[PDB]
Order: C-alpha cells, then structure tokens, then sequence
DNA sequence: CCCAGCTCCCTGCTGGCTCCGAGTGGGTTCTGCCGCT
RNA sequence: AGGGAACCCACU
DNA sequence: AGCGGCCCTTGTGTTCAGGAGCCAGCAGGGAGCTGGG
C-alpha cells in the first residue's frame, strides 16, 4: 500500500503473519516494550519510521489471545472451537518458533528478544547499514 | 590484505611470469580465475546441445525439389530459389565488386 | 603501473574524482584502473615479444 | 500498471467528490468595471479567475514599471500604462491556469525590478 | 498543447496522403510535399480554440482508375470511438455513396464498435487506424521492403507459373502494419522485392489470411 | 583468547569472533567448523621461538609434541568466522619492519602457504609455474595414475 | 524518462492552519507576497501542507523549469490541489501543494506518493536510461555518397536506450524515422510487420555469429530466418 | 546503371561479395595457360568482349523458362553475378589491363 | 527539519498520531485505543529525505580502532586530542555511489574522534 | 428520455505443465514380509 | 537358453 | 502358509530438478442496451 510491512512465516502456519502479531501473542502488548525489543536506540528516528507500517498493520489485535487465536486461525487446521485454536497458536509459539532460545514455558522474554533481532537486522539490511549474507562464504556453512 | 585495499595485488594482478611462478595470493586469486572457465564447459554444453536439438527438428525436412524451390514436408514454400541465388554454398568465394567504391 | 594505480586510489580517496558520463564514480575509478594495468599488460608483452 | 494508475484516478476522483459539495456554488463571474484598462478583461479563457485579480496584478506591473522608469529616469508617462496594460495581456494571452498566470506575472515582475537594479 | 498538436495534425494528414497515393488514389505533389507553414495557412494553428477542428481535416480521394472509387478519411474529435459516430460516418457514406473510409482515433476505439465495422464489412469497407500509428511512414523505414499488391491476373499467372495452391505461398496476416496500410484483405497476394547480397535482387510472394 | 590459549575453559576448537562495527561477540562451539592452525603473533614477533624448534627436534625422545605447542600457546586453530577478523602474515618477512609499513598489527602468520593445497595437488612439483586448470587436470589424473 | 522523484531532494508534510503565517520564514514571506490579494476562496483551504524541495542541479540537468512541473501537477489533478512556487533565482526550488475543501494528512501523504512515481515530466515510459556517444566503427556512421560519387563516413551522435518504445520514439521530432531500429524482434514486427522483422531477425542473428569474427555463410541465416517467419508471425524454435 | 544498383544493394561501401566464380583467379590462370605477354599489343577484338560477356550471360540459367515472371526471376537470381561479370570483362579492362588474346 | 520521530501514549504507552484541533485548529497528537491527547510543537507530520543526505560520521563508533585489520595512518593528527595515529576506511554503506571518500578515527583511548577530509 | 440492472466482451493476473548435450568404461545393492486367517 | 532397475565413480 | 496393508514417523510435516517460459481459467471492469419511471 504506502510502506513496507514486516511479515513473520512461522513453522505450521501456512499463512504470514504480521510481525507485531507475533510479538503480541508472545505478551507483549504496549506498542513502547515491542520496538524496545526491536529498536535498541531511540533517538534513531529513520528506524522508527520504518516500523509504522507493521504497527499499522496490526493495530486492530490489541491482546495476546486475540493474536494466539489469529495465529491459530491462521494454522494448517483450524480448530473451530476458539480455545483449542488458542492452544494450537501457543504450542507452536513456544515449540517450534525458535527452539534454539529455548522449548520451555517462561521462555517468552528471550523468544522476543531474538524475534527484535531478526526484525532489527532486517531493518538494517533495509536501511543499507549492513552488507547481506553471502550464502557462499564458508562461515556460514557446516 | 588490510580493510578497503583497491591496489593491483589486492585484487588479483598478477604480475608475475609463470617463469617467474606465482606468489600465493596470486596463485589463488588465479586459482579462480580458471575455476571460471572449467565451470563455463561443463554448463554451457547442456545449454547449446538444447539449442542444437531444436534447431534440427524446426528445419529437418527442408531441401531442394527437382524444380529448384526449396520446401518443407507439407510441400509449402519456403524461398523460391536456395539462397535466393540457386547456388550450393561449397563453390562460392569472396570476391571484390569494383565499381562500387 | 603500480605507481599510477595509487595515484589514482589517492585521488578517488581525496574526492578529485569525477565521473565520466553514464558512469557512477566506483565505475570510473574501475575504468581508470583497468585501463592503467591492461596497458601495462599490453606493454610488457610487447616487449617481451620484441 | 497503467491499468493502476487508472485506478488511482479513480480513487482520487471519488476522494474529490467526498470533499466537493453536492452542488457547483457558481459563483457568476464579475463583469468588470468600463473603467478597467485591461485588454480583453470580458475574456473568461482562464478559468477561477476574477477582473480584479487582473486589475490588482496590472497595478503591480504599474509599480514595477515606475520602478524601472524612476531608476532608469524614463522620460515617457503614457507608455507606462500602455506598457502595463500590454504586459497583463501577454501574460493572459500565455496562461490558461490562475496560479500559472499569478506565477507568470511575478516572474515579469522580478525581471524587470532586476533590470531596474542593473540600471 | 498547441504547436505540439498542430505538428502532430500535419504529420497525420501528410502519412494519410502518403497511404492514399499509394494505395492508387489521386494526390497532387503539391499536397504530398505540404510544409509545416502551409498546414498552418490552410488550416488552423490553434486546434485548442477550435482552429483547426479534426471535422476540418477530412479529406476525400478518387482512385485513378475510376472515380467512383472513393474513400474517406475521418478524424473523430472524441478520442474514444464507439458506435454512435461509426453510424454516423455510415449515413453519411450511403448518404454520397462512398463504400471505403479511414477513421484516425486518438485513443482508440471500443470494442463493439470494432465489431461493427467487421459486421458491415461487404457493403462498406472502413478501416481504423491509431493516430500514433500515422505519426510517421513505416513504408519508409529502412527495413521494410517495397509491397506490391498483386492484381487478380497476376496471381493466375504466378500460381500457374509455378505450379503452386494458394495454401503453399508464404504468408502475411491482414492485421500486419504494412498489410493494413494497404488495406489488404484475406485471399489478395502481396508482392515483395527485397536487395539480397548473394543474388542482388529477390522477389518473395505473401499471401493475406 | 587468552583460556582458549591456556586451554583452561574453552578448548582449542571453540571460535570467538568479535565483530567491533557491529556490537556481537559470537562464540561458537558447534560440531562442522572448519578451521586451520596459525602461529599467532604478538606484537610484531612470532611466539614460536628457536626453544620450540629445538624441542620439536628432539620429539623422539623427549615426547614434545605438536600439543605440546597448542597447549603453550604458540599455535591456534581458526575457523572461517574468526579468519575474517585475522590480520595474516604470509611469512615472517611480512613482520620485518619497512620503510612504508603495510600493516604493522599482524595477529597471527602462516606456518607455510603450500598448506592451501589437498592432498593430490600437493605431488605436482611447482605447481605456481602452471596454469591453474592443469593443476586441476593433474589432480585427478594423479588418482587414476598406477602405483 | 523522468519522475518528479528524480528533480526532489526531499518532501515534507507540515499542519499550516493559517497560510497567512507560515512554519518557515522564507515561505511565509514568500507565500504573503503570493497572498496579496483574495485570488482564492479561503474557506476552500485545507491547513495541511506539502512542501516538495526541488535539486537545482537536476532540474538543470534536464533543463526543466518549475513552472513545467506546475503544469504538470496542474493537468494530472486539475485545480483541486493549490500549486505555488518560488522564483528560480531564489537560493532553494520550493513548491507548496494543498487541496481544497480520509483525513487530509493521510491523503497528502498518498497524493505525494503518486506524485513521485507515477507523474512524468519528461520523456517516455519503459526508456529507464540513454546513452549518448559518437560512433568510432563505420557500422553507425551515417555513410553518404559526395557530389563526387564517393563514400564517405560522417560522425555523428546516436543514441542508445534501455528500454524500448519503438513507435514513440520514431514519430519524435529531430528522430530519423528510416533507420531508428530496436533489438527486439517482437515489437519490431508489432511496429513493422512480418518482412520487416524477417531482416532484423537475420541482422540480430549475424551480430551475434560474427561478434568473434567468425563466418557464416549467408544461406543458413536467410533459411533460419525464412523458417521462422514464412507462416506470418513469428515461429518459435521451440 | 549497374554501379547505381550496387550504391543501393550496398549502401556501405563494403564491395566483398560472395559469388560463384572467381574471376580474377581465372584471368590470372588464363593468362598462364596462353603465355599472355602483357607489353605487347593484343589480337582481342574490343567489340568480340561485349559479345561474348552477352553470350555467356544468357548461358548462365537459375530460373529457365520464357515467360515473363521467368526472365525477371532468372534476372534478378544472376543479377550480383553479372554486374560483377560486365564490370570485370571490360573491353577496356581486357584491353589495358589483362591484355588476354 | 529532519525525520520526526514517534510518540507514545503516557497512559497506554501506543504509538500517538496525529490530529488537528478543528475549532482551535491546532495540532494534537492523540491516541487511538484509549482517548489521551497531547498538544504538537513541530507542526511538521512527515518527512521524506530523497536525496538521502545522511551523515556517515554519526553512525561511525569509536571503536573500530581496535580493529587489528584496518590500515593506519600517522599523517591526518586528529583535532580534538592532537593523536598523531588513526585509522582510516571507506562507508561501504549501500546509498554511497561516490563511496570513495575515507572516514577517520582517532586511535588515543578515551579519544574517538570521527572526522573527514 | 433518463437510470439501474443486465449482458457481453476484453485485460490482467495467477496457477499449471514441459523441458533441460553426445557418446563410452567400471562398481555396488535391490528386486517383502509377517498376523492370523 | 541371458534379466531389469537404482545409484556412484570415471573417460573424450 | 499367504493376503493385507502400506511405515511415512508432525494421523498435521520441507523442498521428491529448480527455474524458465507458454496456455487456461477466473475476476474485474466498462460499453452498450433496454424496461421501469
Ligand atoms: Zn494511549
Ligand atoms: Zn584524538
């Protein structure tokens, strides 16, 4: 539409998803505490400027379970009753989104710090502050 | 090398002679300079052999008929004469008009 | 040929360095430098050819 | 993409008619007073533009003209006018928008107030 | 928006010329070799007060062979065309009896106005053409060889000569630019000399459909 | 880089790679790193002094092996990550002081440059006189060749 | 081809209420010269502005004018929108937008996007770049033939683009119609028909073999490119 | 007239053509073969070249038949060939260049 | 003017946007899930930087003269602390075509002084 | 004697399908099995 | 009376 | 002793040649027409 919008494509969930409504289902609602996990510095305005379109678009899903059921919705086979969609949304959240920063419960606040550090390194490819990755440096390879 | 180093060793001036021999850095940065060219065979064949094959099956059934048109298999006509000329192409040569100039 | 390389490398870092038309400036410093070492390929070949 | 750029017409037209009233509130044009000195000041070429409007851009030329003329010690009274009324009909004759010809007629009369400086 | 049009309008009616002249109606040189200024006397030089008006710009031609062939060409001044000014230009051809006409649309033309002309085909042959399109002389460009249309005669003694059907000719769609500057149809030949480097000279054969 | 040079905490294999534009220390301990062993430097001196060659001399007796250097921390292996923040001497003679000094900051130093090549292209004798596509040529045909 | 974007160096949306006074000095002494008399409806202005820097270096470049993009803006929005600007000789190229009476804020903001991009003040759509030089090989050289009845090859500038708009480019004014030609066999045979695109065909075909100074003899291309085109359109060897 | 065909044929001035015989190869073996002495004056009617160049053209047949569409179609097929024939059979170049008996 | 950055709600902590007073006709900033407002002191609701004239020293750090792997020089003493050695480099940031142009930064601790020539 | 459906035709987009050089020499493993009818 | 498929390496 | 049933592990689940170009079908829109007012 105007601006760019930062979508998330999460393991068993066939559809994107906006990045701020991931963010939320993690329990982050406050629109300050998600660009203080995205945004390190403040008074860093083109970044700031660069986040307005995701927030926008994902202005109407205010609650965690609001955005648990979006993401559940959105799952490969929604379930019809909203609680179970809800459970689906958060298994996947804290099971398959990013098992390296951890699988257990009360994992959310280091799962949202990594997912602020994906988004701010995208932010930075964006902005041309940083080079992208070379898929042949050998570096990146095992 | 240091960081942001344009100068001709840096980036792959060789100037040494293969008498002479290669320093390592150049031996390498000539290393892949002939990787190019190994891989541009062994990618390009497949590319041709295609075009190749086309080419083939597009014109195959196209000669010369007893009244000297050339026609394809339907019998369609496809230049009045080979070449617009008649001629083979085996007993031609370059010659020089000299009343052009 | 080295010499006149970092001559050139010196005058892009000092920003005397303009482009030629249809060019940005990282491909006119490229321009000048291929040119500065393809002629002094084409040199030393020549004279070892001589 | 053309096809997209009509339906940004589209969306743009429908978004002026949102902020345009119901009715076009034709405000009829002035006729202009017998004492108007601006040459074919009954035309109505340019649209959403009044006589007056002319009439005020004209006694601006006029002031710029005495500018030049008292720099310049111009010795001619009459040709002041004429000069003016000249100046404001090019400048209609050119134009066919309002703010064009508002534009037009500063441009004219920066150019002569520098022509005055040069002497 | 008024010199611009004005050359734009010279160079449409200078093409226009050029077509008819070569489809075998009747210009004068004088017409054919029309500077810029002399459009400027004849006509208008403000087409945005109506000076010139594309109603003024019609012209009518007579074939050399005889002068009951005629043709218009019309210029609508609505840049989209659609039925009711095709029924128009219609009644007015049965009207002097003219059976073929050029129409010179500025954006184009509407579907079922296409239709329409397809639709009275037989009885009145009128053609379309994009103002763009008459811009300039594609006959003339360098690689575009000299089309000849072959006459009826003609094509017995060519299909005769070389023992050929009609089907076994090489081939040019109706809907080709230079087929349409013609204004050939399906079934006509068209004859096509070309400059080759190996013979000099070569002659090819294009059948319409 | 100190532990990992005392091989207290963090064994020889681990990489620790500072990016300073950028504000990450990433320390990697995972299995599938390819790394290779430099001699560091300090300084503009090796830490390979003439006493490790003259117990590496004598390692049929004495038993100083090639650990024996990693562990005294003269020698580290450096993967691909670290390598692009290594400022690398091809020889020593990069370390002797100049009229114009290049770099002056080296970290570490090859132990020899004929350690680039595998295993096949290391039989072709000066194999910098070649053009490089009959080095490769050779390195396979070295594996079809009789013995 | 050339986008309002190429001539800005930057655009700004500011909440003026009153034109009378405005945020930046300049533009408010500049703006009540321009306010000297009720040429507008005041009701009629929204308090929101648009204020679009121009690069005096581009603008030259192109040898563009402010009063040209005035125009445009005024023929691709007509008089709904209120276009103002300063005089050239000022220190900055300045031009004020507002609309008369969504928020209006939010529509500003989508009209400066369809401002930038899709609004062309010169030259054609699909023609990203041109480049300009004097041919040195005889192959572009215009060749004449002297009163003397000899040949003879003159240097003169062609230009080449990249993109194509064949048709456009050929009715231009001061564009020679009969040698003007594209690389692109398809809009040559939209633009000139099937024989015309059978010599281009054979034309693009030799640069490509003989680009090495290699040879072929001329039957095998005319027979290729017969192949290709004696059904009236184009046949692909596919 | 020929000369103004070739100017249109060939716009460029580029005369190197591709043709059948060559010409001057066999003017050259001619002269061989007789033991042509080129500082002596020749027996070569002038007026013998024309004919014999008209002869032989008539001789050299790509599209054969009388009819009109076949003599213009045999005229164009031959048309390069012969203007480079007329033009290096002269009676002129016969005369004072290859001098042939 | 430059980029205008955000506002937050003080009560909620969401992202303010921007309204205008249309009896006062001044600008607010106001919320839009609860119903706090705030009053504007830019005025400017926007801006858009096409020819991106940005500064490269700003998002130099310090810190990169620690960095064993850039080249340094003793021939540019910085101003600040009169350090006779600084490292140099290149922006090799994407929106720098005429990127040539060296950044320098004093190598003296405590010092990190960015400059260009 | 205008207007709102209604139909018919043309565009533009997206999804789906076929194709991907010529020969030649060696090697190895795998071509089913188990519950209870 | 004599199989086949798959995969791997290699040669021009 | 031999038919059933497939084991795809997430019944829900990673890339079965990936990418490069044409054909078919659908949505969307607008021209033109016609039975009510
Ligand atoms: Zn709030
Ligand atoms: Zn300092």
């Amino acid at each position: 539409a105007i601006g760019q919008r930062i979508v998330a494509t999460l393991p068993y969930i066939k559809q994107e998803v906006p990045i701020i409504i991931v963010f939320r289902a993690l329990g982050f609602v406050s629109d300050r505490d998600i660009l203080e996990h995205i945004i390190y510095d403040f008074e860093d305005p083109e970044m700031m400027e660069m986040v307005k379109p995701s927030l926008d678009e994902a202005f109407v899903i205010q609650e965690q379970n609001v955005a648990l059921n979006f993401i559940g919705s959105r799952g490969a086979k929604p379930g019809v009753t909203k609680e179970k969609r809800i459970k689906y949304a958060k298994e996947v959240l804290q099971k398959e989104m990013l098992p390296h920063v951890g699988v257990s419960d009360f994992c959310e606040t280091k799962k949202a710090y990594f997912l602020g550090y994906m988004v701010h390194r995208l932010l930075l490819a964006a902005l041309g502050r940083r080079e992208l990755d070379d898929r042949d440096h050998y570096g990146n390879k095992r | 090398f240091i960081k942001d180093d344009y100068g001709p060793e840096s980036r792959g001036f060789v100037e040494n002679s293969y008498l002479a021999g290669l320093t390592p850095t150049e031996f390498f940065f000539h290393a892949m300079g002939g990787r190019e060219g190994l891989i541009d065979t062994a990618v390009k064949t497949a590319e041709t052999g295609y075009i190749q094959r086309r080419l083939i099956k597009s014109m195959e059934s196209v000669m010369v008929k007893y009244d000297a048109t050339v026609r394809n298999s339907i019998n369609q006509v496809v230049q009045l004469r080979y070449g617009e000329d008649g001629l083979a192409g085996e007993s031609v040569e370059f010659q020089n008009l000299a009343t052009l100039k | 040929a080295k010499q006149d390389v970092i001559e050139v490398i010196e005058k892009a870092h000092n920003n005397e360095l303009e482009p030629t038309p249809g060019n940005t400036l990282r491909q006119t410093f490229e321009n000048q430098v291929n040119r500065i070492l393809n002629d002094a390929r084409d040199k030393t070949g020549s004279s070892a050819q001589k | 993409d053309e096809a997209h750029k009509r339906e940004w017409n589209l969306f743009y037209q429908k978004q002026m008619q949102l902020r345009k009233g119901k009715d076009p509130k034709i405000e009829e044009f002035v006729p202009p007073d017998e004492n108007c000195p601006l040459k074919e000041a009954s035309s109505r070429r340019i649209p959403r533009l009044t006589v007056k409007a002319r009439e005020h851009c004209l006694r601006l030329l006029e002031e710029a003209l005495s500018s030049n003329r008292q720099s310049t010690r111009t010795a001619d009274e009459a040709d002041l006018r004429a000069k003016a009324v000249e100046l404001e009909h090019e400048t209609f004759r050119n134009a066919k928008v309002a703010n064009l010809y508002k534009a037009s007629v500063l441009k004219k009369v920066a150019d002569i107030h520098r022509a005055s400086k040069d002497g | 928006d008024d010199e611009e049009e004005t050359y734009r309008l010279w160079k449409i009616r200078k093409t226009i010329m050029q077509l008819c002249h070569d489809r075998g109606y009747l210009v004068t040189q004088d017409e054919l070799d029309q500077t810029l200024e002399e459009f400027k006397a004849q006509f208008g030089d403000k087409p945005s007060e109506g000076r010139p008006r594309r109603t003024d710009l019609t012209v009518l031609v007579a074939h050399n062979d005889d002068p009951t062939d005629q043709m218009f060409v019309f210029f609508p001044e609505e840049p989209k065309v659609g039925i009711k000014t095709i029924k128009v230009y219609c009644q007015r051809m049965q009207e002097e009896n003219i059976t073929r006409a050029l129409i010179v649309v500025q954006q184009g033309m509407t579907p079922s106005a296409k239709q329409s002309l397809v639709d009275m085909a037989p009885k009145y042959i009128l053609e379309q053409f994009l103002q763009q399109e008459l811009l300039i002389n594609i006959t003339e460009h360098e690689l575009v060889p000299e089309h000849v249309v072959m006459t009826k005669e003609e094509v017995t003694e060519l299909l005769a000569r070389y023992k050929l059907r009609e089907n076994q000719l090489p081939r040019i769609q109706a809907g080709d630019p230079v087929a349409r500057y013609f204004g050939i149809k399906r079934g006509q030949v068209v004859k096509i000399i070309r400059p080759s480097e190996t013979a000099g000279r070569y002659i090819t054969y294009r059948l319409v459909q | 880089r100190k532990l990992r040079r005392q091989m207290d905490i963090i064994v020889s294999e681990v990489s620790m790679i500072r990016d300073i534009r950028e504000r990450e220390i990433r320390i990697y301990t995972d299995a599938g790193r390819i790394c290779r062993p430099l001699l560091i430097v300090e300084k503009q001196k090796l830490l390979l002094k003439k006493r490790h060659i003259d117990q590496l001399k004598e390692r049929e007796y004495n038993n100083y092996s090639w650990q024996d250097l990693v562990a005294s921390g003269v020698v580290e292996y450096i993967d691909t990550l670290e390598e692009e923040t290594v400022m690398l001497a091809m020889t020593p003679d990069d370390l002797q002081e100049k009229e114009v000094a290049y770099c002056s900051t080296y970290t570490h130093c090859e132990i020899h440059p004929s350690m680039i090549l595998g295993v096949c292209a290391s039989i072709i004798p000066f194999p910098d006189h070649n053009q490089s596509p009959r080095n490769t040529y050779q390195s396979a045909m070295g594996k079809q060749a009789m013995g | 081809h050339t986008t309002l974007r190429k001539v800005t160096a930057n655009t700004a949306i500011y909440y003026d209420p009153n034109p009378q006074s405005t945020v930046v000095a300049e533009d408010q002494e500049w703006v009540n010269v321009y306010y000297e008399m009720p040429d507008f409806d005041v009701a009629r202005i929204s308090p929101w502005l648009l204020r679009v820097e121009l690069d005096r270096k581009h603008m030259t470049d192109r040898k563009l004018t402010m009063e040209q993009i005035a125009e445009k803006i005024n023929a691709g929005f007509g008089d709904d929108l209120n276009c103002i600007f300063n005089d050239d000789n000022a220190e900055k190229l300045v031009l004020r937008i507002r609309i008369m009476n969504m928020d209006d804020d939010v529509f500003l903001r989508c009209i400066e996007s369809n401002m930038l991009t899709d609004m062309t003040l010169q030259g054609i759509e699909q023609i990203s770049k041109v480049y300009m030089h004097l041919p040195q090989t005889d192959n572009k050289k215009k060749i004449i033939i002297t009163e003397d009845g000899e040949f003879k090859a003159l240097q003169e500038w062609i230009l080449e683009t990249d993109g194509v708009s064949l048709m456009r480019v050929l009715s231009e004014k001061d564009v020679d119609p009969v040698r003007t030609t594209s690389n692109d066999i398809v809009e040559i045979f939209t633009v000139l028909g099937i024989e015309a695109v059978r010599k281009a065909l054979e034309r693009e075909l030799y640069h490509v073999i003989s680009f090495d100074g290699s040879y072929v003899n001329y039957r095998h291309l005319a027979l290729l490119c017969d192949t290709m085109t004696c059904r009236g359109h184009l046949m692909a060897i596919t | 007239e020929d000369r103004e065909v070739l100017r249109v044929i060939f716009p460029t001035g580029d005369s190197k053509v591709v043709l059948p015989c060559n010409l001057l190869r066999m003017i050259w073996n001619a002269q061989k073969i007789f033991h042509i002495n080129p500082r002596l004056p020749s027996d070569l009617h002038p007026i013998k070249v024309v004919e014999g160049v008209k002869e032989l053209s008539k001789k050299l047949v790509i599209v054969n038949g009388d009819d009109p569409l076949s003599r213009q179609a045999q005229e164009n097929a031959t048309l390069l060939f012969n203007i480079h024939l007329r033009s290096t059979l002269c009676s002129r170049r016969m005369a004072e260049e290859f001098r042939l008996s | 003017p430059g980029f205008v950055g955000i506002r937050f709600c003080q009560e909620c902590n969401n992202m303010l946007y921007p309204k205008e007073d249309k009896e006062n006709r001044i600008l607010l900033y106001a919320c839009r899930n609860c119903d706090y407002q705030q009053e504007a002191d830019n005025s400017c609701i926007y801006v858009n930087k096409i020819t991106h004239e940005v500064d490269e020293l700003t998002q130099i750090i310090a810190d990169v003269s620690q960095d064993p792997t850039l080249p340094r020089t003793e021939d540019h003493p910085c101003q600040k602390c009169g350090h006779k050695e600084a490292v140099f480099f290149q922006s090799h940031s994407a929106r720098a075509e005429d990127a040539m142009r060296l950044y320098y930064v004093c190598t003296a601790p405590h010092c990190g002084h960015r400059w260009t020539e």
